[PDB]
């Protein structure tokens, strides 16, 4: 294991959530992940154990406020009368799943969203579609790129369902089958991917269900630049997000030999999240580093 | 009916961990307790509420590492 990221570098991540259906999640993100990371690296003592309760209060505040945008179908959108967003509903599931360890979260809100995604937004071929893009295109990270959207979005949604599985297993009968179908889609087109971003995000999705191996794993690994990062010509934030998904995949594979260089690269970026368009990069870099701290030998 | 057993187990797990939390008052114990409770079936909505309230009260007292 490597040294943890100094808690002092993350004090700006304790934020007050505000705005509508999308903006509330943009504010909720940094706080949830900061607490998640500080919890795992146990830096509260050497930082302010009382600040945690405060952060928790802000998370509860974000959660309740998000419920005002839960539509009758269990889906989410910037406004209750706006067509529901596949990506946002999936992201809400993603964030709430990690926050299950911090505050009370209604399983039916989480699993209701999961059920809606499966029943309403998944094609018979396994693909997940977005029929009402979020207003804040800057909050979806690398998924903003139009190329390989079916793979990228399907991977993103699959990740959410996978992280929600433990919580929703007993109440969403179709969950297992949905995941299988999504995986099948990713598998049949993985070798054809051209973007390091899609390779990384889809790689993690496949790795979680033990399907990242053989030539797929070879593709995933060889896509990395200097064996320490997954990048494409574009915003650096997308590469930080991509490489974070890649780290999570490697951890899932237990490939601790390939891990050190990746973690070193991420730390060397000295990216501490926050700010316009940082949502995916902030959530992912810290989810990935926290997981690293938790698993890595 | 293994589901009946699973659900009862989750409830047992949640109860133990919540009790453990009331004992130690640590972040680690808080997290396990909170997630455990989250896993308790709606079938036990009442004790689930009672268990959540117990978590909320331990936090009101303050954590210690």
């Amino acid at each position: 294991g490597s040294r943890s990221t100094d808690a002092e570098r993350l004090k700006h991540l304790i934020v007050t959530p505000s705005g509508a259906g999308e903006q509330n999640m943009i504010g909720m993100t940094p706080t949830v992940i900061a607490v998640h990371y500080l919890d795992e690296t146990e830096q509260w003592e050497k930082f302010g154990l009382e600040k945690r309760q405060g952060a928790l209060e802000l998370i509860k505040k974000g959660y309740t406020q998000q419920l005002a945008f839960r539509q009758p179908s269990s889906a989410f959108a910037a406004f209750v009368k706006r067509a529901p967003s596949t990506w946002l509903t999936a992201y809400v599931v993603k964030v709430f799943s990690l926050a299950v360890n911090l505050i009370a979260i209604d399983s039916q809100v989480l699993c209701g969203a999961v059920k809606w995604l499966i029943l309403e937004k998944q094609k018979p071929d396994g693909v997940f579609q977005e029929d009402a893009p979020v207003i804040h295109q800057e909050m979806i990270g690398g998924l903003r790129n139009n190329n390989e959207k079916d793979m990228a979005l399907t991977a993103f949604v699959l990740i959410s369902l996978q992280e929600a599985k433990d919580i929703c297993e007993e109440q969403v009968n179709s969950l297992p089958g949905s995941i299988t179908k999504a995986g099948d889609f990713l598998e049949a087109n993985y070798m054809n991917l051209q973007r390091s971003y899609t390779v990384a995000i889809a790689g993690y999705a496949l790795a979680q269900m033990g399907r990242l191996k053989g030539p797929l794993l070879n593709k995933f690994l060889t896509t990395a630049k200097d064996k320490n990062r997954w990048e494409d010509p574009g915003k650096q934030l997308y590469n930080v997000e991509a490489t974070s998904y890649a780290l999570l995949a490697l951890l899932q594979l237990k490939d601790f030999d390939f891990v050190p260089p990746v973690v070193r690269w991420l730390n060397e970026q000295r990216y501490y999240g926050g700010g316009y368009g940082s949502t995916q990069a902030t959530f992912m870099v810290f989810q990935a580093l926290a997981q690293y701290q938790k698993d890595a030998p | 009916t293994d589901a009946t057993i699973k659900k009862e187990q989750k409830l047992i797990q949640a109860q133990n961990l919540v009790r453990e939390f009331e004992k130690t008052h640590t972040v680690s114990a808080h997290r396990k307790a909170q997630k455990a409770v989250a896993l308790v079936s709606f079938e036990y909505k009442v004790k689930k509420m009672v268990l959540q309230e117990r978590i909320d009260n331990v936090l009101k007292q303050g954590l210690v590492r």
